[PDB]
């Protein structure tokens, strides 16, 4: 039935002190059948990251679309696109399919290279922009993620702390969702460096 | 399983320092036809309890007989029928609640929303709701149907929490009620300008005001409204 | 909704209630259902607000352009443009419209355009949910060539009964008088017409 | 959602709550439902959030171009006509319910549009799920000839009626004042009556709590 | 449904596809080859709606062959699969979408490695050690989840299939009439003519 | 849900998962899908929790009455038919249960009966019931032999539920093991998949797929 | 056609300590987007140190509690005011519910008390009686928001001993009533932020060998 | 169907059209919708002919038995038996009935029992498909305690308008006068009431 | 559906019944005996709805056995079949009808002749040389219509089945896991334990 519930999966972003984090599970199943535990849902164009939950085919399609668009954007603008701008591009791109949308739940995370300010935003399937200053959740376990975040979260966490927090939010939420899990990955983003870690979680 | 035919709209109520107030217009609609106009939807049981009913009127009339029967019955072999053993609001409610739920449980509901207002023997204010599904609840203010959406927001501004009851006088309360009735007359397309209002005070008893009317309405600005956008005359 | 148009000795008068609804909620209680499509050609709208407004807005545009090219349009012509729109788009419209206009050679004329898209020229016309309750009343009280005073009364009485029985009708009664003298807007409040 | 519009002796003011929802879940606890069409023409929107934003920017964009073309200040009746004809073209499929207001060379104006394209005009209006709660307040306190401050109180009170009584409404109160003589003043978060109480505990985890399977640096440099 | 299996061993990819073709009440053929060679080192198996199945396969074939002639080169397996996904992805939003699922097995002569791609009619693409379309998965995915190693030989792999095919003949409700096996490797594509008892 | 029971040279093995789902929501990971009818009788649960859990408890009561009445333990065949016939009384009303009645009597030896709300009753050596059944069958079918050490059979059963918990989205939590001999049933622990998976992966070299 | 069922929202929670247990619930009762009451008790003391709450459809929830309380009353009559053990209560609730298997009490019920060893106990049931004892459990509208949290903070899931290379799980220590009340409050204030059917107030009933004690805290009213 | 009952100075009068239909076919043009349940307690039937007849036939039986045991029944009592039947069987009946009776102590009384099964005592009542078109007319022309002549006129006018607009109504107008003087049947033909 | 075949040769009736029992996606058993002995010389095979199937068979069995004890006699095959038809005929108009189809093969020790009765869930009874329930008919009815003789021996008959079972394994879509054969004759009922290669 619900297209956004065929493959499953979740994504979640969070802001910390001069840093942003974004994580996702690795499951890609077909209803109850688990099919792949290597389906990362996070992508990036320059220093801007994009996570996408929803129907796998569209997740793939949107990534290929934003790569196309961000590449041309760099060639013409002669600079990499910023988080805020990209958010707009994501929003208009989705609304352009207003009456036959892609079944995805996009999440943007990054640091404005010019202002150094952390940025995260979520969108409904037709572009409605939700720009939160703390966290953004998406996926079949979004309710669980909201519960986790609303409690675990606290402002200006240091990278090392934000990592614990985001990982625990993701992990415990996925464990209550039959369609999420099968491995997770977490990105900790700072002005200078970006670290990627794979979490150890239940495989059921 | 049925479907209402002749119906009454909102029933609003709230409780003040000494008692409770309840009101309801005198209309009995038949779809969009404002068919009947002398319909009393406030049923006094004894004089410490008043039952306000909305919904299907035929079912209302039925619930009315049930109530009068309850009064007659309570009197049987009861030397304290109008003393220690008279009907209490809580009894009348529990009975109605019971009946309401049994009926929905048999898939043949009494298509109504009911509010029981009154004063307990110990002076306590009683105010509780029950509908065709058997659902029940209490609050400093209670309203059925359309009144739940428009009257409550207003009435709650007077008694927002428990500690507000003792600070509210009958004047203030009755005022809120009368104003809510006006507002409902403005936006509910199934409302009437005439209505009844009843007060149940632990000191003054039961005051049942019939034939009220919405007064002091603002309509003058209507003359300055022309067209729906660009029209000038 | 209760709307009517009556032709009398000096011209024609349009009348309407001011209630717009969405279910049992009165979205607007001071609505103006008497719409101007030309100097002395007005209409009464019933049915979909969105549809009747869109239609009226277009007719107004057509008559304005018509005027620029061939001078003043007749009341008949205005009814014709409405009809064309209501008939050709009958499958996507819910508009019951009454067209009333005053002209120096014909006094006042009234054309009723019901749901189907047909046109009917008449001495007077009633429409809207409230109209059903006053068919008898109006048939027994309308007279041709009444005076402005009698007409305003006939309308005030008719619509008060419509507003009385039909829940979709209410608010104030609005009137627009179209005669050689010009255009006059009348407004009557509840307190006045309720006790008639 | 609760959005209202109130006229006062020398202008018009519009207000709204800041809750965004998806079913019974709050999507955004502080979104902005007030949209700028032109400097002095703002619009409050209810319904499908993406729609209130898109249609609002589309007409706004066209109003900007029209203004440059005609060398005149935008007029509210234009925003109103462009919006309604658009919504009508889409047979109500664009879930936008708007209250559009502002001041222009012809005075101050207050209208509302419904998803299917019909429009209203008045001195006080409300839309959204809190529509009824807000309207009860307005029906109880509006009077002709209000002062800028009176109007802001009334508008702000009506939104609260929504925030407190409507589950679909909540959080803060956003206001925008458009006075016939001055610049329009947008008051983002004019009221913030819903601050979360200090949490009972901190859930900051002791580092090393999360089991990591593998690590690596990501190359963002080209 | 039909049985479409794929398993990528050490230096090759093996595709097994049921031979039965049933229409309602009768099995019309027991030697059907549900496969198309897209290029000398790229093979694609398919299953799905009666007409779309072959129409889509042959369509993809034609294009890959045309690209080969024009460029005098053989696109990598990855590239071929990406092309196929794009095609199905378009299809899913067309007036009448191709109801076809496919497995793409190819040997990347450049990277010198075997590759297996699973793609459904929605345009969902995933690269796996082994995969399957339809119900087959429900049985084999845990068989292989158990007895599977990255460095297995082509011989070991074929034995792993034999294991899978057996389980399928034991628990699957239908008689798929056995499978036709094919191996894609550095030397191309060949069929294991002797599997009906291997 | 995944439940399996099989007969072998050393008696009967019964293994189940412990996950309860309400749609895609994971309600619990600690449900007991095995009902201990008595020292020699076990019942497995698949389908609706309430339905199985309730009626199988009721079954225990019926078995106990039989024994008081007839002064003798009820036969596996009869116990399963009590449930079978009861369930058939409600056929079409909506009961949902895929059940396994397993036991050991002197007269019957190791016996396993499959009983579902359809009214289907079957005796057999191997049965896998639940949304994860196919997965369990995959592992079980290709490693089963009548000659398995009571310790090897135990692991095969455990491993089969592990396979299912991994692939099936509705199966998971932990594994509950039982061994049935004529002396009765012997509980062989609850194994959380959270630790079991990694252990098995590392030690067996399987699940080579998953990234570790 | 007639629908015999409704949804009054609400959210409940139950946590077990070593010598106590708690059952909590918001005090908001709703119907669609309207609030019926900001304070309508949902967790009850049924005697013999048993606390229960049947959340969901209020009519059914009340009917059940009533029926169970009555069951306790007769348990006393029939067995000399003998205390009804919590496990026995649970088996009884199961029969009450399954009794209506083909026209279910549209509710999710939880009960709390002390077991025969004085230890804290929590039992939760599904609409037709499936039940199990647990250390903690959330039920209702925001159950999906609270549970994950409790899995983490009460049973220390996904938490490992720092520096143990994620090989040693954090041990299962046991919360004190004070530490429990904190989790309860944070669970609800959090739920209150994201779920429109949660708010107004939080009522907690605490069971110990000394009886049943109540605690009440307000929650945002928007 | 158009049926009404008006209480006046000397008692009460029942009126009705005589058209029964099945679709657009007039199954009977001389139908008698004024049914007797007692000497001076009659009713007006609208809705299902089968249902209203069956109901009336039963009430008549109940009042006859009531009379045998406790003497003459009141008009109120008759309305009560109808109501009991219409309410308790609301799910399988389509009967809109008007009960009118004359008694020496109360003059004439009128009880209207609409589709739901509720009862409403009134000065006069109207019902049937035709009634909608005369709500306004009747509200503006009914007066309490009119004379027999005025009442017969009020009814003849009201029903002629109902018959005029509602296709389900037509034929002749029938009346039954209930006063201390006895029972009088009146009949008015098209030619007479049409040109009123 | 399941395979239920019956063929009446010279001095006996032979019943063949598929051994598979499939539930949705999985075949749960391959040794199921879809038969019940009603009396020493009367055998009944059945197919249909999951529960009703056995419930009905055992019910009929109980009654025929009870009649036997009470009368110390064995009802003729004709009589047994007439009883069964009456039972199904009642069922068809009951609240919840038995969805069961049956073949009744018996040897009339009196007339000294074998008899085959076909009866569907509607209570339709017909006596035939050979019969079948479900789809099997669509294949076998013309096989037998071809190679069938009244005076055939039990041996010839079993060969005729082998012919039928082969065609069914060739064209039927499902894997019914072979059949269990049984012969009813003057000496009673016995099973042909060796047909999985006869
Ligand atoms: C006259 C009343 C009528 O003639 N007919 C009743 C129908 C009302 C139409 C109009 N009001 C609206 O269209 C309102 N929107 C609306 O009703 N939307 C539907 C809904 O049920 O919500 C949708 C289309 C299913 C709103 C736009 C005001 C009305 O009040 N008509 C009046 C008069 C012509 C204004
Ligand atoms: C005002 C509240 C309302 O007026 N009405 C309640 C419906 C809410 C609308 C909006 N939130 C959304 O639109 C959410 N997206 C969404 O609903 N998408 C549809 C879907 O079914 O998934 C698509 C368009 C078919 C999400 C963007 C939050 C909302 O909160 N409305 C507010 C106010 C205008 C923000
Ligand atoms: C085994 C999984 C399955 O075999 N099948 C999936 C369906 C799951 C059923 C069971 N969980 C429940 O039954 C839940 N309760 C429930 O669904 N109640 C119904 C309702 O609509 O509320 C009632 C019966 C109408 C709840 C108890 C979790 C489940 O998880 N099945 C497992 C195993 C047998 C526990
Ligand atoms: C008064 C007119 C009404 O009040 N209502 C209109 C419905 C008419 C009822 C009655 N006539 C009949 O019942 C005729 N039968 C009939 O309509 N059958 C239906 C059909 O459409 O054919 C069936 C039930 C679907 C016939 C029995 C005369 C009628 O004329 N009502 C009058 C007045 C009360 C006689």
């Amino acid at each position: 039935s619900d297209p956004s519930s065929i493959n499953g999966g979740i994504v979640v972003a969070m802001t910390g002190k001069d840093c942003v984090a974004i994580a996702c599970d690795l499951r890609l199943g077909s209803q109850s059948l688990g099919v792949s535990n290597k389906f990362e849902k996070i992508f990036h164009y320059g220093h801007v990251f994009l996570g996408i939950t929803g129907l796998a085919t569209d997740v793939t399609t949107l990534n290929e679309m934003f790569r196309y668009k961000t590449n041309l954007y760099k060639l013409k603008e002669e600079r990499a696109i910023e988080p805020e701008t990209f958010t707009q591009l994501v929003s208009s791109s989705l609304y352009e399919r207003r009456f036959g949308p892609y079944f995805v739940g996009p999440v943007v995370a990054g640091i404005n290279s010019k202002s150094g300010k952390p940025f995260i935003a979520g969108f409904d399937l037709i572009g409605c922009i939700d720009e939160a200053k703390d966290f953004i959740v998406s996926g079949t376990a979004s309710d669980q993620l909201f519960g986790m975040c609303e409690s675990l979260y606290e402002p200006n966490l240091e990278p090392e702390d934000l990592f614990e927090t985001i990982s625990q939010a993701l992990l415990n939420a996925a464990d209550r969702d039959a369609l999420s899990g099968w491995g997770a990955v977490v990105y900790i983003i700072k002005k200078d460096e970006v670290v990627k870690r794979y979490l150890k979680m239940r495989q059921d | 399983t049925q479907q209402p035919i002749v119906t009454g709209t909102s029933v609003i109520s709230m409780k003040y320092d000494n008692g409770v107030i309840i009101a309801a217009d005198n209309l009995g609609s038949y779809g969009s036809l404002l068919r009947f106009n002398g319909v009393e939807r406030l049923i006094p049981v004894g004089d410490n309890t008043v039952v306000g009913i909305s919904g299907d009127i035929s079912d209302m009339q039925h619930i009315e007989r049930l109530l009068k029967d309850l009064v007659t019955e309570n009197a049987y072999d009861n030397p304290l029928a109008d003393a220690e053993e008279a009907l209490e609001p809580s009894y009348i409610f529990e009975y109605l609640a019971t009946v309401m739920y049994q009926r929905r449980s048999k898939m043949n509901p009494l298509w109504n929303a009911i509010i029981v207002a009154g004063v307990q023997s110990n002076g306590d204010q009683f105010l509780r709701y029950v509908n065709l599904l058997g659902v029940t609840y209490s609050s400093p203010t209670l309203a059925t149907g359309f009144g739940a959406h428009m009257a409550n927001p207003l009435l709650r501004k007077v008694v927002d929490r428990e500690s507000d009851i003792p600070k509210t006088t009958v004047q203030v309360a009755e005022e809120a009620i009368v104003n809510a009735m006006r507002v409902l007359y403005y936006r509910d397309a199934r409302s009437s300008r005439n209505f009844s209002l009843a007060i149940i005070d632990k000191n003054t008893g039961l005051t049942f005001k019939k034939n009220l009317q919405v007064e002091n309405m603002k309509w003058d600005f209507a003359k300055d409204i022309k067209g729906y956008g660009t029209q000038k005359i | 909704t209760s709307i009517m148009a009556v032709t009398f000795k000096d011209g024609v008068i349009l009348g309407a209630d001011s209630r717009t609804t969405t279910g049992a909620y009165i979205a607007n209680r001071v609505t103006d259902k008497l719409t101007r499509v030309h100097d002395k050609i007005w209409c009464c709208r019933s049915g979909s607000a969105a549809d009747t407004q869109a239609i009226a807005d277009i007719v107004q545009y057509h008559l304005e352009l018509y005027t620029s090219q061939y001078g003043t349009p007749s009341t008949e012509t205005a009814a014709s443009v409405f009809k064309e729109l209501c008939y050709e788009n009958k499958d996507n419209l819910t508009a019951g419209i009454i067209v009333a206009g005053y002209d120096d050679k014909n006094k006042g004329e009234v054309y009723t355009i019901p749901l189907g898209g047909s046109v009917h020229k008449l001495p007077y016309a009633i429409a809207g949910s409230g109209s059903t309750f006053i068919y008898g009343y109006c048939d027994k009280n309308f007279r041709e060539n009444m005076s402005k005073e009698e007409t305003v009364d006939f309308i005030k009485h008719s619509l008060s009964q419509a507003i009385k029985w039909d829940g979709s009708s209410g608010g104030v009664i609005r009137m627009v008088v179209l005669t050689a003298a010009g255009v006059e807007r009348l407004i009557f409040y509840p307190d006045e017409y309720e006790q008639l | 959602t609760t959005i209202v519009g109130v006229k006062f002796n020398n202008g018009v003011v519009i207000a709204a709550d800041t809750r965004s929802t998806q079913g019974p879940i709050v999507a955004d606890k502080n979104c902005a439902k007030l949209h700028r069409i032109s400097p002095k023409i703002w619009c409050a929107g209810a319904g499908t959030a993406a729609d209130t934003e898109a249609v609002t920017q589309l007409i706004g964009s066209n109003i900007e171009l029209h203004s440059l073309y005609t060398s005149r200040e935008p007029r509210v009746v234009s925003a109103l006509q462009m919006l309604k004809q658009h919504l009508f073209k889409y047979q109500g499929h664009i879930g936008a319910y708007l209250i559009v207001a502002g001041v222009d060379p012809t005075g101050s104006h207050l209208f509302s549009i419904h998803a299917h394209g019909s429009t209203d005009v008045g001195y006080y209006l409300s839309l959204g799920s809190g529509s009824l709660a807000a309207m009860a307040v307005l029906e109880s306190h509006w009077k002709q000839d209000l002062t800028k401050e009176e109007a802001i109180k009334l508008a702000s009170d009506a939104i609260q009626a929504g925030i407190w009584n409507d589950l679909g409404s909540g959080s803060n109160v956003d206001v925008c004042v458009m006075e016939i003589g001055k610049d329009a003043e947008y008051l983002r978060n004019y009221l913030t009556p819903n601050v979360r109480e200090e949490k009972q505990k901190s859930y900051k985890f002791p580092r090393g709590t999360t089991a990591v399977l593998k690590e690596s640096i990501v190359n963002i440099c080209d | 449904m039909d049985i479409i299996l794929g398993i990528r061993v050490q230096d090759s990819v093996i595709l097994a596809s049921s031979k039965a073709v049933t229409r309602g009440i009768s099995v019309l053929k027991d030697s059907d080859d549900k496969t198309r060679q897209l290029s000398p080192h790229t093979l694609m198996s398919f299953a799905g709606e009666a007409g779309d199945t072959v129409q889509f396969a042959e369509y993809i074939q034609a294009n890959i062959q045309l690209y080969s002639i024009r460029e005098d080169y053989e696109l990598s397996p990855q590239a071929v699969s990406s092309f196929v996904r794009q095609e199905l992805a378009k299809s899913i939003r067309s007036r009448r979408p191709y109801q076809v699922n496919v497995l793409i097995g190819g040997y990347d002569k450049k990277k010198n490695k075997p590759e297996l791609y699973q793609i459904d009619y929605l345009g969902t693409k995933v690269e796996l050690p082994y995969g399957a379309h339809g119900y087959s998965g429900f049985y084999t995915f845990s068989l292989l989840d158990h007895h599977y190693r990255p460095d297995m030989t082509t011989e070991e792999g074929l034995d792993l299939l034999k294991l899978c095919v057996q389980e399928l003949e034991k628990r699957m409700p239908m008689d798929f009439k056995g499978v036709i096996v094919k191996i894609v490797d550095k030397d191309g594509i060949r069929q294991v003519d002797d599997f009906q008892a291997q | 849900t995944t439940t399996l029971a099989f007969r072998f040279q050393g008696g009967i093995i019964v293994a189940v998962d412990s996950r309860a789902t309400a749609g895609n929501w994971v309600a619990s990971q600690t449900v007991k899908k095995v009902i201990e009818i008595n020292p020699f009788l076990l019942g497995t649960m698949a389908g609706g929790a309430a339905d199985c859990q309730f009626w199988e408890t009721w079954l225990g009561s019926q078995c106990r009455l039989h024994e008081l009445r007839e002064k003798e333990r009820i036969s596996v065949a009869a116990a399963s038919k009590i449930l079978s016939n009861l369930v058939y009384q409600y056929k079409g009303a909506g009961l949902s249960m895929g059940t396994m009645i397993c036991g050991y009597t002197r007269k019957e030896g190791p016996t396993i009966y499959y009983v579902d709300s359809d009214g289907t009753r079957l005796k057999g050596d191997i049965f896998c019931v639940g949304s994860g059944q196919t997965f369990a069958y995959g592992v079980l079918d290709s490693n089963y032999k009548w000659d398995l050490s009571v310790e090897d059979a135990l692991y095969l059963g455990k491993r089969s539920i592990l396979a299912a918990a991994h692939r099936d989205a509705y199966s998971g939590g932990s594994v509950n093991l039982y061994h049935v001999t004529e002396d009765g049933w012997i509980y062989h622990g609850n194994h959380d998949v959270g630790e079991l998976f990694w252990k098995v992966k590392e030690e067996e070299g399987s699940f080579n797929n998953v990234i570790g | 056609q007639f629908n015999p069922y409704g949804d009054n929202g609400g959210t409940i929670l139950g946590i077990a300590g070593e010598d106590f247990a708690v059952l909590a619930g918001d005090t908001r009762n709703i119907t669609d987007y309207s609030i019926n009451s900001r304070y309508e008790p949902k967790v009850f003391d049924c005697g013999d140190n048993i606390v229960m709450s049947a959340n969901g459809f209020a009519a059914d929830g009340d009917a059940l509690v009533k029926r169970f309380k009555n069951s306790v009353k007769w348990y006393h009559f029939d067995h000399n005011d003998k205390k009804l053990s919590i496990n026995s209560a649970a088996r009884n609730i199961q029969h009450l519910l399954y009794g209506k298997r083909f026209f279910p009490y549209y509710v999710h019920t939880i009960i709390a008390g002390l077991d025969e060893d004085g230890k804290g106990a929590v039992y939760s049931f599904d609409p037709v009686g499936s039940y199990e004892r647990e250390q903690c459990r959330a039920g209702g509208a925001a159950a999906s928001l609270i549970m994950p949290f409790l899995d983490n903070q009460v049973n220390f899931k996904n938490q490992y001993e720092p520096g143990t290379n994620g090989k040693v799980k954090k041990p299962l220590k046991y919360l004190s009533v004070e530490e429990v009340i904190k989790l309860v409050r944070d669970s609800f204030t959090s739920a209150t932020e994201r779920h429109i059917q949660v708010g107004d107030g939080l009522e907690i009933l605490i069971v110990t060998k000394d009886g049943v004690r109540k605690e009440f805290y307000e929650l945002k009213r928007d």
